[PDB]
RNA sequence: AGGAUAAGUGCAUUAUGUUUAUGUGGUGAUUUGCCCUUCUGUAGCCA
RNA sequence: GUAAAGCGCACGCAGGCGGUUUGUUAAGUCAGAUGUGAAAUCCCCGGGCUCAACCUGGGAACUGCAUCUGAUACUGGCAAGCUUGAGUCUCGUAGAGGGGGGUAGAAUUCCAGGUGUAGCGGUGAAAUGCGUAGAGAUCUGGAGGAAUACCGGUGGCGAAGGCGGCCCCCUGGACGAAGACUGACGCUCAGGUGCGAAAGCGUGGGGAGCAAACAGGAUUAGAUACCCUGGUAGUCCACGCCGUAAACGAUGUCGACUUGGAGGUUGUGCCCUUGAGGCGUGGCUUCCGGAGCUAACGCGUUAAGUCGACCGCCUGGGGAGUAC
């Protein structure tokens, strides 16, 4: 109620702009890919969407988005991940940087091109 | 029991106007008498008397310029247990110099304009809105 | 058929648009509803919700209702003389005194509502519901908690308001 | 002047109107319950009307286009009767909204109304189906009876005279929206707030509706002696 | 319950001996007689919790008046408190 | 003999007005969303 | 209030807080004085390098700190009041508060005898059930335990949940009124101790009816839901063990102030006591609506108004009132 309540019994404290799940207190982080899944969609859709399981270096494992026609991927290759939820998958909280580490720069994007590793304004 | 009697003083002036009364009477601190004089001179009450000692009591007559005046909104800010004191640098400007803060200094009860002009600080009692 | 208030200046702030459905009983008709704000340059309580068949007839209806049962209200200088927190129906908005050195600072349709209201330099954060239909009450409730200048000395400032009717 | 409150010591009653609790905000100016119902008396209205009878003097100084609106089961004749004068217009059938706020459309329909009225009363309204004509005539008559107030009058009235509150909500509702000052007769089931001038009283019959609003009073008759130097020189005949 | 002959005896033994029932010592000794009366009831059974609220009223108030009294004069306090017994 | 306020002829189902199986997800109506005012100003936006 | 969020409730130490006046003190308070707070990247005024970025003199936010002198408007300490807070005596009054005693009639159920014959029961309609070994019903007389209407109401009581046949004994707590007294003895409450509707549940009491389970019927894609029938622990009583919840003025505690009217029902003054009434003055308790408040319902003198002190608690949902 009064300020006296708050000196006598302190409150909780909200923050924002930090509510997308993320690891090692940093924006990008590397791990070995473990498994590739074609998996069934969330939300009413029909796209059998493509995800990877990744093994990160700090001893945890998370599931991250992949995409683009004809992109290179195998179940032993080192790739970099960046936080970013995908709202059509069974719980993808990260996406994969195609242009990073063991994988090379790919096309089949428009809407984010510094992400997923692409050159030029739309070519 | 009411622990703050100056909030209670102000809640009687506030309900006074809301029930459109011509006088409002109450129990009277030394502090109360002393506050009522600032409010009288800056014209937030019209006038008052204090009488008895075996029952000491304040009677004041209300503000009007519209029929239901800015006396419906006067609030204590430095209360029991929420004591807050301001220096000669930190004094309260209320309502772009239309409104008043009433400040009890070591040199007596006056508005913030006269406490600033003296260069005193003290306990910051109530703001108008 | 009513008296109306005017400003010598044009405001055509369309804030929202909607459609009316009964879905089986006569099925669904093409009608729209609309909300439009008519200020003055210094402010009005002018807010109008009206409805018709098409969008143009609908807005012009709503623009009419923003200037009947309403009067203009006025405030000197591009700031407000009170730090008060205006609330109207869960849409709560804030003000604190400021300079002329800042003008507007706001986005969407809100920067256009505040300019006619005279409370654009004092513009501080809004909280609660801040979707278009209720955010726009700045120039209504924020001009009913109003203070405005009329004194020559700060120590005559409460005395000068008393003698305005005594 | 005093004659208007010499008549309130003579009528003022209704012996209750509605509910055990009545309207609380009129309670000061009015008498409380007796024997398991509510009763009112003329006695509690005279201290109120010892100054407040000065407002009948302010609607008689600018008198030219007055409208008596709000009819009820026993109040209807009293709305006709206090408005019997030739500067003063009245309805006899219930009021409805838009008769002052969509006045545009109403004045277009008056202009239609007096034409089809001269036609019907001359006999010039005939059709080979008599039913379609006599049925239009019955409904034309209801328009004539409903509109007869604004019908013969030069435009929107300078005051609005509400006799009833209890069922004729609308007549007060629209007066506040056009800003036109209100001249009100309130009962013990209605508050005296939110209207500009009151007679404390009851809504029915000739007990407050023409007992101060007629030639028997002095306060509706000393306002009108102040019209005779402002817009006219002689006009006191017209009005009651 | 409390009756005239218990109340008169208390005025006779405690506070001023006439026309006073209100003072700190005698007020405490009138409360004592109702606590004793309640303990009279509590010598039939012990699931008497709806009455126990009241027992604790009469005690809590003895704590209030014993506090006031010992701040006024240590004589009335030390005499009263021993002359009205209670506890081991 | 008070089962004699006689029903206060004031009385009416008198306080749950209830129960005999179900059938996936999104979907209609517009690319100028534009036709009220001087100065203090506005809907992509202006006097 | 209902969105996440008033502690389950009373009582109250420590701590926080103190109606009103006099005396008094000066812990906090505030002013005054003096010492301190280097440097620019930041800030304010210069200056120099091809401006600038950069670096830098004077001033400064220098983010940090000191004590003396003085004041008493303010809180705190303390002594005696005051009443404007609260406490207490006798007198009166309402009620299912608590603990322990006493007592009657009648439906279901049973036995017996008398009289007497075929359906009775159940329900939406229904079948399972009961019954010719004579049921159902009825007269007479005994058996037995929960239970106690209608009065009984939106009543009233208890600390909140909680209390219900009627009565008394023991006793609490509240409601009114005059005589009389004390005279801040006050407010809140971390910790705390104390304390149960109900069932769960140990033992003792007890069992007519109803019932989870278990069976069987009816329903249907079935049928555990829906609905019934037998039928047990249970229900039903008392205390006792950790007190669960929709454990509530839904709204913490308690108090001051703010247009009323009326209902329920009650102290008491007054009435033709003229019908649960009116007026005078208090009472809890509820309808109605004004000033003011809400997102809406709704609140409105018992606030969700105006506020007071002081404590409780919340920070998207699910998963979780669980885990730990």
């Amino acid at each position: 109620a009064t300020v006296n309540q708050l000196v006598r019994k302190p409150r909780a404290r909200k923050v924002a702009k930090s509510n997308v799940p993320a690891l090692e207190a940093c924006p990008q982080k590397r791990g070995v890919c473990t498994r590739v899944y074609t998996t069934t969609p969330k939300k009413p859709n029909s796209a059998l969407r493509k995800v990877c399981r990744v093994r990160l270096t700090n001893g945890f494992e998370v599931t991250s988005y992949i995409g683009g026609e004809g992109h290179n991927l195998q179940e032993h290759s080192v790739i970099l991940i960046r936080g970013g939820r995908v709202k059509d998958l069974p719980g993808v909280r990260y996406h994969t940087v195609r242009g990073a580490l063991d994988c090379s720069g790919v096309k089949d994007r428009k809407q984010a091109r510094s992400k997923y590793g692409v050159k030029r304004p739309k070519a | 029991s009411m622990q703050d009697p100056i909030a209670d003083m102000l809640t009687r002036i506030r309900n006074g106007q809301a029930a459109n009364k011509a006088a409002v009477t109450m129990p009277s601190s030394k502090l109360k008498v002393a506050i009522a004089n600032v409010l009288k001179e800056e014209g937030f009450i019209e006038d008052f008397k204090v009488e008895g000692d075996t029952k000491p009591e304040l009677e004041l007559t209300l503000k009007y310029f519209q029929g239901k005046a800015v006396v419906e909104s006067i609030q204590r800010v430095s209360r029991p247990g929420l004591r807050i004191y301001k220096r000669k640098d930190e004094l309260p400007k209320v309502m772009a110099g239309l409104g008043i803060a009433v400040v009890s200094t070591s040199k007596g009860v006056m508005t913030d304009r006269a406490a600033r002009q003296a260069g005193l600080g003290g306990e910051i009692i109530c703001y108008v809105a | 058929a009513h008296i109306e208030k005017q400003a010598g200046e044009l405001q055509e702030k369309l804030i929202a648009v909607n459609r009316v459905s009964k879905t089986v009983k006569g099925g669904r008709i093409f009608s729209f509803t609309a909300l439009t704000v008519v200020g003055d340059g210094n402010g009005r309580v002018g807010f109008g919700y009206g409805k018709a068949r098409e969008v143009p007839a609908a807005i012009q209806k709503a623009m009419e209702k923003a200037r009947r049962n309403m009067i203009n209200v006025a405030l000197n200088n591009g700031t407000l003389q009170h730090p008060v927190k205006g609330v109207h129906t869960g849409s709560r908005v804030f003000m604190q005194p400021a300079s002329e050195g800042t003008g507007i600072i706001a986005g969407g349709a809100m920067r256009a509502v505040l300019e006619v209201a005279g409370v654009h330099n004092v513009l501080a954060k809004a909280y609660g519901s801040t979707n278009p239909i209720n955010v726009v009450r700045a120039t209504i409730d924020g001009l009913e908690n109003m203070n405005s200048p009329e004194m020559v000395a700060a120590k005559r400032g409460k005395s000068v308001e008393e003698i305005l009717g005594k | 002047a005093t004659v208007s409150m010499r008549d309130m010591l003579k009528a003022g009653v209704h012996f209750g109107h509605q509910t055990r609790y009545w309207n609380p905000k009129m309670k000061p100016f009015i008498f409380g319950a007796r024997n398991k119902v509510h009763i009112i008396n003329l006695e509690k209205t005279v201290p109120m009307f010892n100054e407040a009878l000065a407002e009948l003097n302010k609607i008689a100084s600018r008198k030219g286009k007055i409208l008596f609106v709000g009819t009820k089961r026993a109040a209807s004749e009293a709305v006709k009767d206090a408005a019997l004068s030739c500067d003063q217009f009245f309805v006899n059938h219930r009021w409805l909204g838009g008769m002052l706020t969509n006045w545009k459309t109403v004045r277009q329909s008056i202009k239609r109304l007096k034409d089809l009225e001269t036609q019907s009363q001359d006999g010039t309204f005939d059709k080979l189906t008599k039913k379609e004509a006599l049925m239009r005539t019955r409904e034309l008559e209801k328009l004539e009876n409903s509109l007869g107030g604004i019908k013969d009058m030069g435009g929107l009235p300078d005051a609005l005279f509400v006799i009833d509150a209890d069922h004729e909500h609308i007549a007060i509702k629209e007066a506040n929206n056009l800003g036109i000052p209100v001249f009100a007769i309130v009962d013990t089931n209605s508050d005296p707030d939110g209207v500009d001038f009151v007679i404390p009283g009851n809504d029915d019959a000739i007990r407050a509706v023409t007992l101060y609003l007629g030639a028997v009073a002095a306060t509706v008759r000393e306002g009108r002696s102040q019209d005779l130097a402002s817009q006219a020189e002689e006009s006191f005949v017209e009005a009651e | 319950s409390l009756s005239t002959e218990a109340t008169a005896k208390i005025v006779s033994e405690f506070g001023r001996d006439a026309n006073d029932t209100g003072s700190t010592e005698v007020q405490v000794a009138l409360l004592t007689a109702q606590i004793n009366h309640l303990q009279g009831h509590f010598a039939e059974h012990k699931k008497d919790h709806h009455s126990r609220r009241g027992l604790l009223r009469m005690v809590s108030q003895r704590r209030k008046l014993l506090d006031y009294l010992k701040r006024k004069d240590v004589a009335r306090y030390t005499r009263l408190i021993e002359r009205l017994g209670l506890r081991r």
